[PDB]
């Protein structure tokens, strides 16, 4: 029970961090196609 | 503002595509004209041999 928790919770924070920041890096794309689509 | 430069940016791109390919179509055409110009010689340079060869005969 201990290792299953311990483990989980790294993992699920470790991914929650990193899915998080890809979706930021994603959302300013998302921004930067939207202007240069004027060009 | 901004249609102005997007208009000379496009027009920037349009310069160094044109100037490049009219370039590159007068190379093509200098190249064929010097293989032409090149067989019209050959065939006087032929007609002298096989004269000769026709005096020597």
């Amino acid at each position: 029970n201990f290792e299953k928790i311990e483990n989980e919770l790294k993992e699920i924070n470790t991914n929650q961090e990193a899915l998080k920041r890809n979706f930021l890096e994603l959302t300013e794309l998302k921004f930067i196609l939207r202007k240069t689509q004027q060009f | 503002s901004q249609s102005q430069g997007i208009q000379q940016l496009l027009q920037a791109e349009k310069r160094a595509a044109e100037k490049v390919s009219e370039a590159r179509k007068r190379k093509n055409r200098r190249l064929k004209q010097a293989k032409e110009e090149a067989q019209a010689e050959i065939e006087q340079y032929r007609l002298q041999r096989e004269k000769e060869f026709k005096a020597k005969e």
